[PDB]
């Protein structure tokens, strides 16, 4: 409705635009009579300086320049689950459909969502109710698995006059407000800048664990609802596999995927093989309950570098309706790259490496919108955006800007390690080197909620595994044989809680997913073999008497991540076994 | 009130047409859609005003805004009354408490101290600490830093510092003033539940910027929290202890505007005034002849990449008067608080040493203590390299000296403190190990009255 | 016992001298580039304007 | 000559082993239809035999139906662009290929297009046609120095180490102009070759190239000094 | 900004006594000979400096605080009063002029703070006086001409500095030097430059 | 600048004889090929372009002394009149021609000296001669085109030069080559390009080293430490290559019907063993070099000191053919090939040093052994043999 | 002004002139300030493209003249800026200069007279 800009000079990327004094800065523009991608940089006079994002090759002076009149946004409502955009939310399955072709024609405008689809609305607030931002006034069953809930949009305050359930697009008024402005109508979507964080209630502490069922992570490397972890994917470490395990087995509703500015076939590949992730609790597909977004390095730059921001807008309005998300991003040195290549465009004074001197605030502005929170409405409801995101430096260097600026934000680091993928240890998470924050806050909730030691029991789990480095030099340079009976069993110790506890097979029907009581059954009997073993040794017993005394228990240990969760006493009996075999073996 | 926008590049924007517009005046946008943004004048010239807006400039229509410039530069609406308070960055209550009634505001620049009418740094502040107290002091008026490091628990200390400060024999006039600069909110909730759990939210004024608040706002944090604590001091009379963490955040808010203005980029990137801009902070700390009251300031700082010649701890060295150092050594051997007082040092310490402030034999067991640890640790490492059989026997009884120096005296944990009397009864426990004879530092008189 | 002392004077020659030489170097260098490209890019603003 | 953009999920995933005859290659660092799989090299370096080799040698077991190949050359030497026009005629190669060759004393202009021109050839016989097509494009460093020139005369101030900022978004439009399309017979594999400047794989053209590429076929100094051929 | 005529410089060959054994024995200064005093922080900088300002054998010594701490200032006045020389029972600050521009102060009054003080040094040399004049630091005062000449726009030279940077160093301790006064007298006097410089 | 017109550019496969060992061996370059010598200062450029001046087999010589040292010229015009062919009685300068604009001469005009020299070349390139045309230095062009760029207050590529320099280079070189001639004869001539660099510092990542290295097929690199321990010429054999190698490799085979080829190879290959073995030595020491190691440094320091190092100052080391270069080289690798043998025959290196002193010393001379008299240094082969056999009994 | 006394005593009065001229360094630096007060486009170090060129007017005014008696040959003095060789100053002089004589720290530290 606002004054379109008369295009006066075209030189590269770079637009300059007349008539153009009723738009904003940042507003995202139409450029030239196709009509492609590009955004307001600054204004002089009526004179603005456009950057655009696809090819200006055929544009020139005189041609139209149409603001959209606000700033890059998201279309938030039914619809929008199970569907693939890209970084500025461009619906990819609707441009397969509508236009006929395999390309995502320069100029071509279709809408995010599907405003012509019919959905069956059900009212469940009174008439006469009183509503603010946040309140629920009713629902849609969009999926198999998520239930969409309508929300009353921020700005809007009021009575509720009119509302009852039946079939509506997108589009159609299903609500009545009375405002201090008068009679309002409300639809099932409400528009929202993807940079603006949408606003909250209070932001809470995140100190529940996520139940990931990844013994490695849960146990030593926790993150909590609300956290946030970053995650160096290194060629043949096997990343792809640790994230569709923490995808699928998380205890989160719902998950948003992003897929920066990947390559080509690489992205086809998140593409294939996401929508045949499988629900675990109701055997659909994972697309159930996921948002997708898939950018190719050839996306618009601006698509690229607004890939996380477009996510975890859409995360937080699934968080407002009280729901668990997990936002899981790949990569975000890709993201980077594309902050690096804006700030070239800019002609700004470069930071560190060629990155924008505001790389550092773009990152904490991004992990900050995550975390737990009260969302807004009467209700005071609880939601949580949990953050998993991916770093890959050219070299593997993690003292490079991008990784680290994200661990100045962030508490959570798993370290994936291409040498153990080559010994065949997966997950290949290097426990020397990644650490968790959130551990010592983890283990109280833990012992409070298993009423055990478990802190004590993860602490000493690490201490065997660090003092198994030690021990492994002296092995290397002295020899094996040359150890006492103590350091020998801790190197057993040491191999037992590598074997038959950090290594897990998310293939495996039973070993892909371990229960936060059988994860505590299984380190119980490991350290409790190191126990007795020791406590035997003190009392006259030999290494090597012990190690072949104790053959068929330590099997028992090794099959225990393959017992059902149905048995879990299979595993717990152990401990008697360890124990009535030892107490033999210091008798003869 | 202008409507005379008329460019608009970035976060800066040239305004038209004005009269009357000074350098650093604060003002305020009022944009097309009621929202209300505030900036500040960079620069003047003519009928042109170049203003920096903290927020931005994202969703700025020109034609549709306009400008009102306030006559002020950047103030903080002071009162006795912020004690027990939480402000942001910007002085902005952030604990849902009562209304403030200021009883003046001030330029939170300051003013600076005559030089002539300057008082020297004197008298002691018990930290509880006693590798500070006793071999690092700490003076009223002195600015005094702590260099830490990424993954080392400054956080704790800073904590510990705050609660435990206090003047002996002086009730009632002592009063911490805290800034958190660019930290994340979980850390910002450890220092709000941390002060609100022991008490000590009841003699603070603290200042939380967080790491997602403009960067703007962030360097206004510590010159927002140093007007409060001038304020506190020279006018209310009490002795005011400054911490601030974390500087390394403050300096690259810092780089961040001088990016975004495109100034020329100094020694690795930060800009060529960026001594002088610690300096305007950390030169607020002191004494003044003739009024009662003091400013003394601990800043913190995470040398980037452990480095000490980065220019972020290196100009802060020139600048303050010693330094408290955190190591990755000391702190994977469990030690709390990690301080190597080898590196570290107080230069100001005589000031607040010595009987009638602490005890007599403050200095001389200090001398020997710091002495007698790095010969110590000068065995040690001997023993390192050649082996065991390589140090003599008083070799060996240093070595284990500097042992016990590290496990029992330097560390105390950070719940802990312990009283001045106590640090120096524990500091000739371990002189004891040596023989009286290698107590070269220390005078007869001293060695028959103390040592046990 | 000689070729265990010439063996550990070419392990301090390596520890103590060689290998901080290098850090060192290779530290100053990675600065001094960076000094460099800032410098390049301030010349290359103002030109652009000129 | 610009083309258009492939939607993400329109692609599809490479799966026909291609045969280069190279050892090195298709065991070691396997190449794939429709994967763009770059050969990293250096002044002074052999990418020019090794380009005429796998242009000669490419293949795909079975199919019957063969590689058609198109061959770019930018900004090179009249005596290199000679070397190519003559090996694919004297092995009978030229019959399957299609060649765009751009000299160094040619305009930075027609250096700039060349790429642009060889790509939309293949995508027209790839997508169009139903062919299975080999683009083989040198030097790409080339094509970037043919970008700086444009940018200067514009007064562009440079991003990183010299380079134009779009110079990513530039690199990306070009070689993800390849793969298989779901529902389309044919296919467009890509082997850019560029030099890195002073052996240099942390420079902006090689950096950028491997974050868009899936993968990198690297040449070394140590190994052709020591006579191996290809020095891989 | 104008050094004070002379009729002509001298050598300068006589060694101050600092008393200092490090610098009288290894590397002494002469009476009208120029010293930099380089160093990292906390490196004691300013106990070395002030050393030399209480006991070398000079008639005057001008020190000059440039862009740097106030409290060393502040110990300048409290402790100077209170040095007493037992020959002629004057203290030190009866022979002293104090020049303060602090780190906090204005910058520009840092490159002021230099040639007030030397141009008084000039003076007293003219009656035919040693003197002593203490920069501490010049490092600031190089600062300073560094802002100055951004605001200016200027073509920066060696790390931000002006291109003029090197010339306005040379042209400072060229004022320093033993020499002939004007005058009938012919009389000799001296400026003996101490400058500490803090490299990063 | 315009290029004159020919009818068809042609492959430069016919390898240059400088008869400079070195050149000739190693980075050989053919009539019609390019060549750059890209040196920090005070390297020996001038006495390694004078050399090829005065000894490559071309019927004339168009030298460009481009933005350098006056007495450079005067020397050219003293020397070459005295330089006789003993085969034809003619001087060099009866087949030179001289173009000169030093570096305090007008800075435009040394643009004009490289295009006044090129397209000289190229009229006599066209009556169907092979021409040498030696460019010194064409940084010092570089540099003219830098400073009219700032005059004229353009947007600068590297280090200041205009963004078009690399276009300017090409335009250049590409003139050079081997070519059919325009006329009813269809007559082949040929134009060799020889450029000296002069990169600040001895950095060849500086834009114009790099930007020629595009265009030009073959890089002399000269190095600073060879020159300061007077190794000349000194020509960096690790960082230098020549893309005619294989090609001229394959002509030698050929003309000498010996495996000139692998010979070339080997002796490269020994180099670069050597210079992996030397980065531990530096930071090890040669403590703990097994004998083959130590024979190995001992090859390529026979290599090095005896045939890469030439004097151009001696009457018969200025100058070296193509057979005296096959049996110096020849000798050279016999020794190590033999001593190798005798290693495997449970001999110690120190023994075989100690008995081939006289014959290593025969080998260390043989690059002033006179061209009428090359059987002494043929007959060296079986001096090795014999002498390293009685060592093994 | 040194050098055309130089070459007036040598080729017009027949006498065999040796120059002396230091410190070279502080010529480059003038050149420098007047580069950058004239916002000249800047190249190694701030120093201007034609320093080279500048040098070599002034170093190439050495020799003899064919026919003539007299001669001028020249010392140039330069301090490398921290001792650095690859600094502007010395390299461009090196690339001119007939050769060139280098004192060290080194040397000089070890009591060596001259330290070349
Ligand atoms: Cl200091």
């Amino acid at each position: 409705g606002m004054q379109i800009g008369k295009i006066i000079k075209v030189s590269g990327p770079l637009v300059m635009a007349e008539n153009m004094s009723e738009a904003s800065i940042q507003d995202m523009c139409l450029v030239g009579d196709l009509g492609v991608i590009g955004e307001i940089i600054e204004m002089r006079q009526d004179v603005a300086s456009i950057q655009v994002y696809e090819e200006t090759s055929g544009i020139g002076p005189g041609e139209p320049v149409r603001s959209t009149g606000e700033a890059l946004s998201v279309e938030l409502g039914p619809g929008i689950i199970s569907q693939m955009f890209d970084g500025i939310q461009r619906p990819l399955d609707t441009f397969m459909e509508v236009t006929q072709s395999n390309f995502l024609g320069r100029g071509v405008q279709l809408p995010a969502l599907d405003h012509e689809k019919q959905w069956w609305f059900e009212a469940t607030i009174e008439e006469g109710t009183e509503v603010s931002a946040g309140d629920i006034i009713g629902y849609v069953d969009e999926t198999k698995i998520i239930q969409h809930k309508i929300m009353v949009p921020n700005g809007i305050k009021g009575t509720v006059q009119k509302i009852e359930s039946g079939s509506f697009t997108i589009d159609d008024p299903i609500c009545v407000i009375e405002t201090e402005q008068g009679l309002k109508e409300l639809t099932m979507m409400q528009k929202w800048p993807v940079r603006r964080g949408r606003p909250i209630k209070q932001k809470l502490n995140p100190d529940v664990p996520m139940i990931t069922g990844q013994r490695v992570i849960d146990t030593f490397f926790p993150v909590t609802k609300g956290g946030a972890a970053a995650v160096p994917g290194p060629f043949g470490a096997g990343k792809t596999v640790v994230q569709h395990q923490i995808a699928k087995w998380s205890d989160v509703d719902l998950v948003v995927y992003v897929g920066c500015g990947e390559r080509g076939n690489e992205m086809t590949d998140v593409v294939n093989e996401f929508p045949e992730l499988i629900d675990p609790n109701t055997g659909e597909s994972l697309m159930e309950r996921t948002v997708l977004i898939a950018n190719t390095s050839n996306m618009p730059v601006a698509a690229r570098e607004a890939s996380i921001y477009t996510g975890i807008t859409i995360a937080e309005y699934f968080r407002d309706m009280g729901y668990d998300v997990a936002i899981m991003a790949d990569s975000t040195s890709r993201w980077a790259e594309a902050l690096r290549e804006m700030s070239g465009r800019l002609e700004e004074m470069p930071g560190d490496e060629g990155y924008p001197a505001y790389l550092g605030s773009r990152l904490a502005e991004y992990y900050e919108r995550s975390g737990r929170v009260i969302a807004l409405g009467s209700d005071q409801r609880e939601g949580s955006i949990t953050a998993i995101s991916a770093v890959s430096p050219s070299g593997g260097d993690i003292s490079e800007p991008v990784t680290q600026n994200t661990l100045r934000v962030v508490k959570v680091f798993w370290g994936l390690d291409s040498s153990l993928a080559q010994k065949r240890h997966f997950p290949s998470i290097n426990w020397i080197q990644s650490y968790s924050l959130y551990s010592t806050e983890v283990g109280r909730y833990m012992d409070q909620i298993l009423q055990q030691d478990w802190s004590d029991m993860v602490t000493e789990g690490m201490r065997i595994l660090q003092e198994e480095e030690q021990l492994n030099e002296i092995v290397r340079l002295v020899g094996i044989d040359s150890l006492s009976d103590n350091d020998r069993l801790t190197l057993e110790v040491a191999k037992s809680i590598r074997e038959d506890y950090l290594q897990q097979n998310a293939f495996d029907d039973v070993d892909t997913f371990t229960s936060r009581e059988k994860q505590f059954n299984m380190l119980k009997v490991i350290l409790t073999f190191g126990k007795e073993a020791r406590k035997a040794l003190s009392l006259g017993a030999y290494f090597n008497e012990i190690m072949e005394g104790t053959v068929a228990v330590r099997e028992r240990i090794s099959r225990s991540k393959y017992i059902p969760e149905e048995e879990l006493a299979k595993i717990s009996s152990i401990n008697e076994e360890i124990k009535e075999t030892i107490q033999l073996i210091v008798s003869e | 009130e202008y409507r005379t926008i008329k460019e608009v590049v970035g976060p800066l924007m040239a305004v038209e047409k004005v009269s009357g517009v000074k350098y650093e005046e604060l003002i305020e946008v009022r944009m097309q859609n009621g929202e209300i943004r505030r900036g500040q004048v960079l620069e003047v010239q003519e009928d042109k005003a170049m203003v920096q807006i903290f927020e931005g400039t994202s969703g700025i229509n020109l034609k549709n805004s306009s400008v009102r410039f306030l006559g002020h530069p950047l103030q903080l609406g002071v009162s006795e009354d912020m004690i027990g308070r939480v402000f942001d960055g910007l002085g902005r209550p952030k604990d849902n408490g009562p209304e403030i009634l200021p009883e003046k505001y001030l330029d939170i620049n300051g003013e600076v101290i005559n030089p002539i009418a300057r008082d020297y740094p004197d008298e002691f502040i018990q930290t509880g600490i006693s590798a500070i107290d006793h071999l690092n002091t700490l003076v009223r008026g002195q600015k005094l830093p702590v260099f830490s490091g990424s993954g080392l628990p400054h956080k704790e200390l800073a904590a510990q510092i705050a609660r435990q400060a206090t003047v002996l024999d002086s009730s009632d006039d002592f009063a911490v003033v805290f800034a958190a600069i660019g930290i994340t909110f979980e850390e910002a909730e450890f220092f709000m539940e941390d002060f609100r759990q022991t008490g000590a939210i009841d003699r603070s004024v603290m200042f939380m910027n967080l790491a997602n608040d403009p960067a703007i706002e962030r360097i206004a944090t510590p010159r927002m929290a140093l007007t409060a604590a001038e304020y506190l001091a020279y006018e209310k009379g009490m002795h005011v202890l400054v911490i601030m963490t974390d500087m390394t955040n403050y300096a690259e808010a810092l780089r961040e505007i001088s990016a975004a203005r495109r100034e020329v980029p100094g020694r690795r990137g930060y800009p060529g005034y960026l001594y002088t801009n610690l300096a305007t902070l950390f030169e607020r700390a002191g004494r003044i002849r003739g009024l009662k009251g003091s400013v003394t300031q601990i800043p913190i700082l995470t040398m980037p990449e452990d480095d000490k010649t980065h220019p972020i701890p290196d100009l802060t060295g020139y600048i303050t008067e010693g330094q408290i150092i955190l190591t990755r050594e000391l702190y994977k051997s469990g030690i709390q608080p990690p301080i190597d007082v080898l590196p570290s040092l107080s230069r100001l310490k005589d000031k607040g040493t010595g009987a009638g402030k602490t005890r007599e034999d403050h200095a001389a067991t200090m001398n020997q203590l710091f002495a007698a640890y790095a010969q110590g640790k000068q065995a040690k490492e001997l023993a390192v390299v050649l082996g065991e059989s390589a140090l003599s026997d008083i070799d060996k009884i240093y070595a284990k000296f500097a042992e016990r120096f590290e496990n029992e005296y330097v560390n105390q944990g950070f719940y802990t403190n312990r009283t001045i009397t106590e640090t120096l009864d524990l500091g000739w426990e371990l002189l004891a190990m040596l023989p009286r004879t290698e107590l070269k530092r220390i005078k007869d008189d001293l060695l028959d009255k103390y040592l046990p | 016992a000689e070729e265990i002392e010439k063996t550990r004077r070419r392990v301090n020659a390596l520890e103590y001298m060689t290998i901080p030489q290098l850090e060192e170097t290779i530290y100053y260098i990675k600065m001094k580039l960076e000094e460099n490209e800032r410098a390049e890019v301030t010349r290359l603003i103002k030109v652009k304007n000129m």
